[PDB]
């Protein structure tokens, strides 16, 4: 009767606090639990060792928080992913599940001060070093620097203990220097596989003294509009003021990398008070093409190219927008996060994401099922939907499609979108479902959450679930594990769950409950889920003016720099000359970036639930191990899926 | 008859007021800046001589003459207390792996005509470490001319013998001295 | 002047970097609600513009977080753009903007910009003249004032223009600084690519490599040039071929049963499996949960094989049958090997090791065996009779060692015993016949290192093929002597003689199993298991890499083993030096050098895309501009820009340029029509295409609006419109010939002459002593009594030979009475210095007006060279010429007899 799991997180990482959960159901008393961590499979060594004891206080829920330090039995030989054997023994009952062991030893950032350069110079880069939770440590660090062909010509090696995860480095470009795209690579000295880059250019350059900004009204085209893409050139000098000049503006077709420039497009446009309208007809467009056919352009994008000569004919700037789609729809629609499966009988929640043409997340903007209209639900600040549909008992796929119902535009204009969900496979046939529910909002740390426990199952034997287990999954480890108390007959129970800055950017929740039913089975059914988190600083940080607004700054003036910010941090500043930003913007340093990194590195690879419950779990990024026999699948691969 | 005008810590009596005593009802008396001090335009510098045997209150013709711009210190900082006006002080430091070479503070003095830095911007000298150890049947995995604040120096042991110890180690600064991190390691056979 | 501020008193501004503020501050401030708030003073830069502020922080609790960019807008009611290009061509005149911005509101500003004059750069700001435009600004607009030049030192430069207003206390100041570069091209040339690997031609005594340095003869002087190079690292690697690929084992995996003897043999496939899976790590090709499964069948076969243990401590194929020693010598050898795996009790494996060495040995050292195993295809080899005291007595040793580290401190007898039977192997080691025997009598002797000598030979010698060790009979014996040969050269360190052997069994494709399979299946994975634990030579590839550069005094080696994510090291020179590199170990490398300079080379290969011919001419006041273009594809180029400025104090004629501006394929904005007269500097005539096939001309009226002395070329500039750096720019001069600025050069040494032809003066205030005082200063060089002898007239530079009359003071040229010395002038200074033929004159200058060489030296008349007329002999008597003849007498006998004060 007594059946004791363990829950620990798909891949474990070294010199980080990974995080276990013991539990032992339907036990009497206290009950001994002694966990060990040997290497795979000489168990040469004893790298963990913890002791706790199970009590019915705590429900008989425990937690051991261990450390794998770095031996250098980790590292080889090679490509040779390496193994851990998690131990869990309970009184005489031992239960042990061997997991996939990361050589990553978390993150890290480059910061260059400028984004071009030019032979002759100095560039001043400075490298951030922090672990999984984002925290800065102290380590060895190998730094290359790479040239256009993909060659080092430099490697140093350095650490960032006592640097406050904060590594200044610089590097003199000599004046003989091969122009183009140049590289920064840095990686960890432990894990040398995953690299972490950043490019700067290398060219022969003047700043322009004035800016050009190229947009059309519309951020992309639909091939049906008769006016055509009809574009604004402003154009004014870096310290503000309008320029007056004359601009060149072409167009040009693009097809992945391969570009058509369209000649006959070509205007030449008066640029009066710092600025000039130009139009693409379709007419031309079409012409320039071969295809008679419009509808061949979609997917495709546009580009703009710009040229604006002052009237002294001393300065002339050169601009490019580029990738304006061509579309039939001014949206599109994603299922990337929503699950793939459902449970027969249950509510089965779609997570819509409406972006506009070019990736950005599309506001208000109402959607709903076909053959379902009431079933209608309108797109939050970050572009997402929550429509939910009653399912039917029965094991036949469901195939879902979804349109916008945007008003103002046409049913042609309406983006669709058509997925598949099948369903989730229960132990032996039983029919005993879970179904986790959020509340679709855009989320933010300090706020409160509630999460919907719902669950399905014969009377037989509800009476006996008393209560759910839910584990919290974040950057690829257990924030938190707990309980949810259950009484019988109580269908729908809610989670008070507290949102802090841990919870960012992302976080999973995977809840399941087990017990003897049918012929005398142990049955364990989980569900899970992830919910995005308003995505920012864990803290804070602000810069901006301490004097009087009226006083503009002077050539060799004195000025006051207000920074606001988290007590205890260090800030480093840098300030660069906008001309810069009009010859090379990209590879610039973002707070979003930081986040978009800790997200690829999620071991989660599934919106949530799956295929079955030792799916659910292995899937949302976790292991669950039993004294019964009730195994997930053995994970061999540190990447995601395709 | 007024009393002599009073004294003023910017400008100075000029000629031949300076040397008057019998200041009739009704007289001017012009002043020009000390040093150091300048001239405000928009303000006159003349003083006038009251009923009630005072003078005219003004406030202080020569505002304060300003230091030329400390400027910048390659891998340092200066330390700029209270503004760099006639009479101001600064300070000198360096960033952590650099020694200081030269005056630690500089002062705002007159010289000739002018105003003045009392001494020139020093210099932050790259502090290196040591040459790292040579140990016994290995070597320095491609080593390096200068090391360092922070440069690691990576070891390795010939054919037939065993690592034992640190793989590498890193140099840190105590003092404006440089020190290993600690000891490198051997290679026993 | 009056009412301005004055040359000296003005900062040019002159710091413009990019980035800078790449400052660390620390936020202890005390927090108001976890937020503290520090305050910093910064001084802003010389840049007129905006700055964007980029900050970011860490902190130990919150992490690192990157904040919003801040922008500083940083400007100036009046002020100065000096915009240069980012290089230019030595010697080549080129035309640069300064535009002066006027941002208020509504009142216009009477200025003056002036050029100053540069060393270094050819232009008409001089020594002795400024260079001042005087310009009105209207309210919100800006004024471009074009400046032509030319550099006169290779390396970096500065420009620096400054400007002032009228009736007002407004003063700005742009000292900018630009990279003069010299004409030649980039050429890369390969030195060495030499193939690093020691022991195939690179002899035992490691390879030594001579490296030359790069020819570098065409190379243009005071050109720094780059020797790097790289150490390319060699990924081929392969330990045999392939560890035997783990899903070719599914079949090892047996369930152990039976009695004392059949047990074993279904414990040995499992056992050595496993072993096998853990060293060759294909435990996840295999799969990871399958292990715990197959040790539970290691764990059955031990327990079952506790239930055939007799009290004697030993084996046999029942409890009631008499115990076999091979037996027990297999329960040893194969509990010896399954130590790590499963727990096994050291009293019965070291027990049995004590009943074999007390029971089982002879004194001679040999073990006897009294009790043959019921199975005995399950012996391998040893069934087939012949010298069985040898396969015996090396089977039963094998075991014993390979329990020695388990049965040493329990068993005192072992050290003896196993020294016992080896010192027999040893004695008849030479006896055998058989290729097995003397495999499993050679590992027998390989564990204690006694295989020597001739007894070392005969193993080696024994295999057929170097490669195996075959016996006539089945195959499996010879698979099995094989992998006891396989661990003989593993304890041997022969890792020549492994390569062969390997490739044999891996070839034989041997995956155990079978009838009578248990040594076969025991001893090829033991030996493929330690072929891939001993790993012989590393197998994989060893390089030192020591390089020697005699310009570096310390020595830099390059370790690059394997296993290593890089592969790869770089170095580099800035000097071309001859170095030499010895590399060593093992492994197959590469070494490739590259030098990297510019060559000499002709180029003027721009105009590149457009031909331009510019002609200025006078009208039938003001001058005609007539622009001739063309294009260098092979289709009309589309839309163009000329790029006018105009010469100094002229404007171009509206009427012919609204005649311009209307239709046939030109363009003129509005803007450049209403500007008056006035202040017309530049224009820009934009052209809707240009023909390739034939030149296209246009052509305008020019008026002089304002007279000034020394005048500026004015300059053309073509260029389409996708493409700046693809342009062509003349410049053009009513009389200016070539539209060059006047300069004296030689190869590429050129020196600026727009100034005075000569010391401006007349005769008649120039006395005695300001002679004596003007020609004793240091500067000057040379002072001589000349006589013009011969005058060579060109389209460019007169050449006026002076025969030398008298010495008076001598210049580093160490001229004789009677010599030749050539004096060379611009054109335009041949109406200034009217020399002529058998005429006297008194010249002297200084040492920078020299041209040239020692054997033919020549000397320049530049703004210090003193040239008087010396009166003839009938023209002193003359009364009104008397303070003449008698000042140039006396300065000739004061200088010729005294001299110098010193």
């Amino acid at each position: 009767s007594p059946m004791y799991s363990i829950i620990t997180p798909n891949i474990l990482r070294l010199e980080s606090e990974e995080t276990m959960v013991l539990e032992a159901h339907d036990a009497q008393g206290d009950v001994p639990v002694t966990v060990t961590v040997h290497d795979f499979p000489g168990k040469k060594l004893v790298l963990s060792s913890e002791k706790t004891v199970l009590t019915p206080a705590t429900n008989h829920m425990g937690n051991v928080t261990f450390t794998i330090p770095a031996n250098r039995e980790f590292k080889s030989e090679k490509g040779r992913n390496k193994f851990v054997t998690v131990q869990a023994t309970f009184g005489t009952q031992v239960v042990e599940k061997v997991v996939l062991v990361s050589l990553q030893s978390g993150y890290l950032f480059i910061q260059t001060d400028k984004t071009i350069y030019t032979p002759g110079s100095t560039v001043l880069y400075r490298i951030f070093t922090v672990n999984h939770k984002l925290l800065p440590v102290g380590r060895t660090v190998m730094v290359n620097i790479e040239n256009p062909e993909g060659i080092p010509v430099k490697q140093d090696s350095l650490s960032s203990q006592n640097q406050l995860g904060v590594l200044p480095l610089s590097w003199d470009i000599p004046e003989l220097v091969n122009m183009g795209q140049w590289k920064i690579r840095a990686y960890y000295e432990n894990s040398p596989q995953q690299v972490f880059s950043t490019e700067f250019e290398v060219k022969e350059y003047v700043l322009p003294s004035f800016e050009v900004i190229v947009e059309p009204t519309e951020k992309f085209y639909y091939i049906y509009n008769e006016k055509g893409l009809e574009v604004t050139i402003t154009a004014r000098f870096l310290y503000g003021k309008k320029v007056e000049g004359t601009a060149f503006v072409i167009f040009g077709i693009q097809d992945g990398e391969q570009r058509i420039s369209l000649p006959e497009s070509l205007k030449r446009i008066p640029i009066e008070d710092g600025s000039g309208e130009v139009v693409l007809s379709r007419k031309v467009l079409l012409d320039g093409v071969q295809n008679p056919r419009a509808e061949d352009l979609v997917g495709k994008s546009l580009y703009v190219s710009a040229t604006v000569i002052l009237h002294s004919g001393s300065d002339m700037v050169q601009a490019e927008r580029s990738g304006i789609p061509i579309v039939t729809s001014p949206y599109q629609i994603h299922f990337t996060k929503t699950p793939k499966y459902f449970k027969p009988g249950m509510p089965f929640d779609l997570m819509v994401f409406v972006t506009n043409p070019d990736g950005s997340p599309a506001y208000r903007v109402p959607v709903a099922v076909q053959g379902e209209d009431t079933v209608q639900s309108l797109t939050q600040g970050d572009g997402v939907a929550k429509l939910s549909i009653n399912t039917h008992p029965s094991q036949k796929p469901l195939s879902i499609t979804v349109r916008t119902k945007k008003q103002e535009l046409s049913e042609a204009e309406q983006a669709t979108r058509t997925m598949q969900a099948l369903p989730y496979s229960t132990v032996g046939n039983s029919n005993n479902y879970l179904h986790l529910s959020v509340l679709r909002t855009e989320l933010r740390p300090g706020e409160t959450l509630n999460v919907n426990f719902l669950l399905r199952m014969d009377r037989a034997h509800e009476a006996k679930i008393r209560y759910y287990t839910y584990l919290i999954m974040n950057k690829g480890r257990l924030l938190k594990a707990g309980r949810q108390v259950r009484e019988p007959g109580q269908d729908l129970v809610v989670l008070p769950l507290s949102i802090t800055t841990d919870f960012i950017p992302s976080f999973r929740l995977v809840a399941y409950y087990t017990l003897i039913g049918a012929s005398g089975q142990r049955e364990v059914v989980a569900d899970s889920v992830w919910v995005d988190v308003k995505d920012s600083c864990v803290g804070s940080l602000v810069v901006k003016s301490g004097q009087s607004e009226d006083r503009q700054p002077v050539p060799g003036q004195q000025m006051t720099l207000k920074i606001e910010g988290d007590h205890g941090a260090r800030v480093v500043l840098v300030a660069v000359d906008k001309g810069v930003f009009v010859l090379n913007k990209k590879n610039k340093l973002t707070q979003s970036k930081i986040w978009d990194v800790v997200e690829k590195a999620d071991i989660g690879c599934t919106p949530g639930s799956g295929k079955d419950y030792a799916g659910v779990f292995s899937d949302a990024g976790l292991t669950f191990t039993s004294s019964s026999g009730q195994q997930t699948a053995q994970r061999a691969e540190l990447q995601c899926p395709q | 008859s007024c009393e002599v005008p009073t004294r003023l810590n910017s400008a100075s009596l000029k000629q031949p007021y300076i040397t008057q005593n019998y200041f009739p009802v009704g007289t001017v008396v012009e002043y020009e800046c000390r040093p150091g001090y300048r001239r405000e335009p928009s303000l006159s510098p003349k003083l006038t001589c009251l009923q009630n045997l005072k003078w005219s209150t003004a406030v202080e013709f020569c505002k304060k003459k300003s230091c030329p711009n400390p400027g910048e210190i390659r891998n340092g900082q200066i330390d700029v207390p209270g503004g760099i006006l006639f009479g101001a002080t600064i300070s000198f430091s360096c960033n952590t792996g650099y020694k200081l070479f030269g005056s630690t503070s500089s002062f705002c003095l007159i010289s000739g005509s002018s105003v003045q830095w009392s001494d020139p911007l020093p210099e932050c000298r790259e502090i290196y470490c040591p040459a790292p150890p040579q140990i016994d049947n290995g070597i320095i995995q491609g080593e390096r001319d200068h090391y360092g604040y922070r440069q690691s120096v990576t070891y390795a042991c010939n054919k037939g013998f065993t690592m034992i110890g640190e793989h590498s180690i890193y140099c840190t600064v105590n003092n404006d001295e440089g020190e290993w991190s600690g000891p490198p390691p051997e290679c026993r056979g | 002047d009056e009412d301005i501020i004055a040359e000296e008193n003005i900062v040019s501004r002159s710091e413009f970097p990019e980035s800078w503020l790449w400052n660390v501050e620390d936020l202890k401030e005390p927090p108001k609600n976890g937020i503290s708030t520090k305050l910093m003073n910064i001084f802003l830069k010389d840049s007129i513009t905006t700055w964007e502020i980029l900050a970011v922080s860490m902190s130990d609790k919150k992490g690192i977080c990157v904040a919003d960019p801040f922008e500083v807008t940083v400007m100036q009611d009046f002020f100065i753009d000096l915009r240069l290009p980012y290089s230019v061509v030595r010697n080549e005149q080129v035309e640069i903007r300064a535009v002066l911005y006027n941002y208020r509101q509504n009142q216009e500003l009477k200025v003056r910009v002036e050029l100053l004059h540069n060393p270094a750069f050819c232009s008409l700001a001089t020594t002795k003249r400024r260079h001042q435009q005087t310009v009105t600004i209207p309210p919100k607009s800006s004024l471009s004032v074009p400046y032509v030049i030319v550099p006169l030192k290779t390396g970096l430069q500065e420009v620096e223009v400054k400007a002032a207003v009228y009736h007002h206390f407004i003063s700005d100041g742009v000292r900018k600084s630009l990279k003069v570069v010299p004409e030649g091209i980039r050429m890369n040339k390969t030195v060495a690519v030499r193939t690093l690997d020691p022991e195939r031609l690179g002899r035992e005594g490691v390879q030594k490599e001579d490296i030359p340095p790069a020819d570098l003869s065409d190379q243009v002087p005071d050109t720094e040039s780059e020797t790097r190079i790289l150490l390319q690292g060699t990924p081929v690697a392969q330990m045999t071929e392939d560890a035997v690929d783990a899903e070719r084992l599914k079949h090892l995996i047996v369930t152990p049963s039976g009695c004392g003897e059949e047990n074993m043999i279904g414990m040995t496939p499992t056992v050595i499996a496993v072993h096998y899976l853990d060293e060759t790590e294909q435990w996840e090709k295999f799969g990871l949960e399958k292990r715990q499964g197959a040790l539970e069948l290691i764990k059955k076969g031990y327990t079952q094989q506790l239930a055939f243990r007799q009290p004697s401590s030993a084996f046999a194929a029942f409890v009631k049958r008499a115990p076999s020693t091979w037996l027990t010598a297999y329960v040893v050898k194969v509990f010896s090997l399954a130590v790590n795996l499963i727990a096994i009790d050291s009293q019965v494996l070291c027990g049995a090791v004590k009943w074999l060495i007390l029971e089982k040995q002879k004194p001679d050292g040999v073990f006897q065996e009294d009790a043959p195993v019921i199975h005995q295809e399950m012996i391998g080899g040893l069934r087939n009779n012949n010298e069985k005291d040898m396969a015996l007595t090396a089977f039963v040793l094998i075991s014993l060692q390979e329990a020695k580290d388990i049965c040493e401190e329990q068993v005192n007898s072992l050290p003896g015993s196993i020294t016992k039977a080896g010192d027999f192997l040893e004695a008849n080691y030479m006896n055998l016949q058989r290729s097995y025997t003397v495999a499993i009598a050679g590992y027998a002797l390989a564990q204690m290192g006694r295989l020597k000598g001739p007894l070392l030979n005969k193993f080696l010698t024994t295999a057929k093929d170097k490669n195996r060790w075959e016996d006539p009979g089945k195959q499996l014996y010879n698979v099995e002597a094989t992998s006891y040969a396989l661990l003989a050269l593993l304890q041997l360190k022969d890792f020549d003689f492994v390569p062969p052997v390997v490739r044999w069994l891996n070839e034989q494709r041997y995956y155990g199993g079978g009838y009578g399979s248990t040594q076969a299946t025991f001893m090829v994975f033991q030996a493929l298991a330690q072929y891939q634990k001993d790993a012989p030579d590393h197998q994989e590839l060893n390089l030192d890499v020591s390089l020697q550069l005699p310009s570096r005094s310390s020595k830099i080696t390059h370790r690059i083993h394997w296993e290593s994510a890089s592969l790869l090291r770089s170095e580099e020179t800035k000097e071309n030096e001859g170095f030499t590199v010895t590399a060593e170990g093992k492994g197959q490398g590469t070494l490739s050098v590259v030098t990297m300079y510019h060559a000499k080379a002709k180029d003027q290969l721009t105009c590149n895309k457009f031909d331009l011919k510019v002609t200025i001419k006078p009208a039938p006041n003001t001058m005609i501009l007539e622009i001739c273009t063309r294009y260098r594809g092979d289709q009309d180029a589309t839309m163009s820009i000329l790029d006018i400025s105009m010469m100094t104090g002229f404007a171009p004629d509206t009427d012919d340029l609204k005649q311009l501006a209307n239709g046939v394929d030109r363009y003129i904005s509005k803007y450049e029509l209403d500007k008056a007269f006035s202040d017309r500097n530049t224009l820009i005539i934009y052209l809707d295409k240009v023909s390739h096939s034939e030149d296209d001309c246009l052509a305008f009226k020019v008026h002089q609006y304002f007279n000034v002395e020394l005048i500026q070329p004015g300059a053309v500039k073509v260029y389409a419109y996708y493409n700046l750096e693809e342009s062509c720019t003349r410049f053009y001069h009513p009389e200016k010939e070539d539209g060059k600025l006047n300069k004296l050069c030689r190869d590429e040494l050129c020196r600026c002459a727009e100034e005075n032809c000569f010391i401006q003066k007349s005769d008649d205030k120039v006395t005695l002593e300001e002679r004596l005082d003007k020609a004793c200063e240091p500067g000057v060089d040379y002072v001589y009594k000349t006589r013009l002898v011969k005058v060579q007239l060109s389209n460019d530079f007169d050449e006026y030979i002076m025969a030398i009359e008298q010495t008076i003071k001598s210049g580093s040229d160490e001229v004789q009475v009677g010599q030749q010395r050539t004096f060379i002038s611009p054109i335009k200074c041949r109406e200034a210095l009217k020399l002529e033929e058998k005429k006297h004159y008194l010249m002297w200058g200084l040492s920078s007006d020299f041209w040239g060489e020692k054997p033919n030296l020549s000397y320049i008349i530049g703004k210090d060279t003193w040239v008087e007329h010396w009166p003839e002999e009938d023209e002193c008597q003359d009364e009104e010429n008397q303070k003449q003849c008698q000042d140039l007498g006396a300065f000739t006998e004061s200088m010729v007899v005294f001299g110098c004060p010193n």
